[PDB]
């Protein structure tokens, strides 16, 4: 069902999804142990991720949302990194398959800092790195996040102490 | 797990470290769609 779009570096939609993800990088607090040393990327690729099925399920949950929240959806575009990239693009995210609790519990975890998302691309804490060196700091090895459009409806606020 | 009752998702707001944004927890796979899948590597800086 799906299909993947390249979009050309001079193509606007290029160019401000980049800017999400170059403006949202930060320090983090175990000095690039989970996700590596760096202020910024070299983005390599975007693509636009195309199904039809996956697209139609989400309208109709937002709406139902929208309508449990003074006609409010609360959407929002968040980065998601982890190693089930391929899987999510090809069969969308899976509840079912996102059982390992974390600081809030088991779920579909997102962030608005792409740095985030980077900590987990190779596993929990950057698991061992990547596959060809294990290096979880690898300048030279290819990363994937997901920059996706998240229905929050009424959102439950946890203050955490990070 | 499943949305607090009465909520759709969960924030997670750090309050310690200021400069950290917002994390977000979702309980159903139709609640995000992923439109856009991004290749590329960290640069070691200068
Ligand atoms: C092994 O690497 C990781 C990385 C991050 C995570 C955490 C985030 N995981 C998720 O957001 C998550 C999202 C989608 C999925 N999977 C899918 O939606 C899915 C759909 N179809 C398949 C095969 O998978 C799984 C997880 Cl574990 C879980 C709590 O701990 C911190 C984040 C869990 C495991
Ligand atoms: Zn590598």
């Amino acid at each position: 069902g799906t299909i993947l779009i390249d979009l050309s570096p001079d193509d606007k939609e290029f160019q401000s999804v980049e800017e999400e993800m170059q403006s949202t990088v930060r320090e983090h607090r175990d000095g690039g142990h989970a996700g590596g040393i760096f202020n910024r990327y070299n983005i390599l690729k975007i693509q636009k991720v195309c199904n039809k099925k996956l697209w139609e399920r989400y309208t109709h949950r937002r709406k139902e949302v929208s309508e449990e929240n003074h006609n409010h959806a609360n959407e929002r575009m968040l980065f998601h990194g982890s190693p089930f990239v391929n899987a999510i693009i090809h069969k969308g995210f899976d509840e079912r398959h996102a059982y390992i609790g974390g600081m809030f519990g088991a779920g579909i975890y997102f962030a608005e800092n792409s740095s985030k998302s980077n900590q987990y691309v190779y596993g929990i804490g950057g698991g061992t790195g990547c596959p060809v060196h294990k290096d979880r700091s690898c300048y030279i090895c290819h990363r994937q996040l997901l920059f996706c459009r998240v229905t929050l409806g009424k959102s439950f606020l946890q203050f955490s102490a990070m | 797990a499943h949305s607090p009752p009465g909520h759709h998702s969960v924030t997670g707001r750090p309050s310690v470290n200021g400069l950290a944004l917002a994390e977000y927890v979702i309980y159903r796979g139709e609640q995000a769609y992923p439109e856009y899948l991004i290749t590329y590597q960290i640069m070691r800086p200068e």
